[PDB]
């Protein structure tokens, strides 16, 4: 229901940066779109923004698994 | 026999059905660039028809 | 009509009868701006129907 505490595949602690990453991603996507209604922003268009350098700035390495699980995990607080 | 009373209505309607195959061939009667082609029966008779009333095999 | 007029020139004796023909054109009226408006919530299916850009087809009419 949250971003996992560690990467499911390797066990790197991606969850110590999960809150910062979620808030920073929200701010970054808003900057890239430029102040638009949440429903008027398509789900597809916001997922095409590159978050490579944001994750790099968090200090998370270039591992495929860790970035996959940090980027794709669904949040239960945003669906209920 | 076919082409006479078995499919007379269909053949007379074939130029106006928009789902029928066309052929790039000039019409002798009204000089139209395209014609309508049909292929009815187990002998696969090929009939060309036009909107103006032209028809192949002396129609 | 252009085919008929090209034929009228052709039979009468004009050696440039084929320059009266125009090309055939078929197209839909859906535009990229309409897709953009759909994704923005400003356009709907019942509004596309209202200006006759689409229509409903049953298996009978298909
Ligand atoms: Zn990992
Ligand atoms: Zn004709």
């Amino acid at each position: 229901m949250l971003i996992p505490v560690v990467c499911f595949t390797c066990g790197f602690p991606i969850g110590t940066y999960a809150a910062i990453f979620d808030k920073a991603r929200t701010e970054y996507i808003k900057t890239k779109m430029g102040g638009t209604l949440p429903q008027n922003i398509p789900l597809d268009a916001s997922l095409q923004i590159e978050l490579k350098d944001l994750i790099t700035a968090l200090g998370i390495p270039m591992r495929v698994c860790c970035r996959t699980h940090l980027i794709t995990t669904l949040d239960y607080r945003k669906y209920y | 026999g076919e082409m006479e009373d078995k499919y007379k209505i269909f053949i007379k309607n074939a130029p106006f059905d928009p789902t029928n195959c066309q052929i790039k061939k000039d019409c002798p009667n009204c000089h139209l660039d395209y014609l309508t082609q049909i292929c009815i029966g187990s002998q696969k008779i090929i009939i060309l028809v036009c909107r103006c009333g032209y028809m192949s095999n002396r129609g | 009509q252009a085919c008929y007029k090209a034929a009228e020139a052709r039979k009468k004796g004009d050696k440039d009868w084929e320059k009266h023909k125009i090309p055939f054109i078929q197209n839909t009226r859906f535009t990229p701006q309409m897709a953009k408006d759909i994704l923005a919530g400003t356009l709907t299916l019942e509004d596309l129907v209202a200006q006759g850009i689409c229509e409903f087809i049953t298996p009978e009419e298909a």
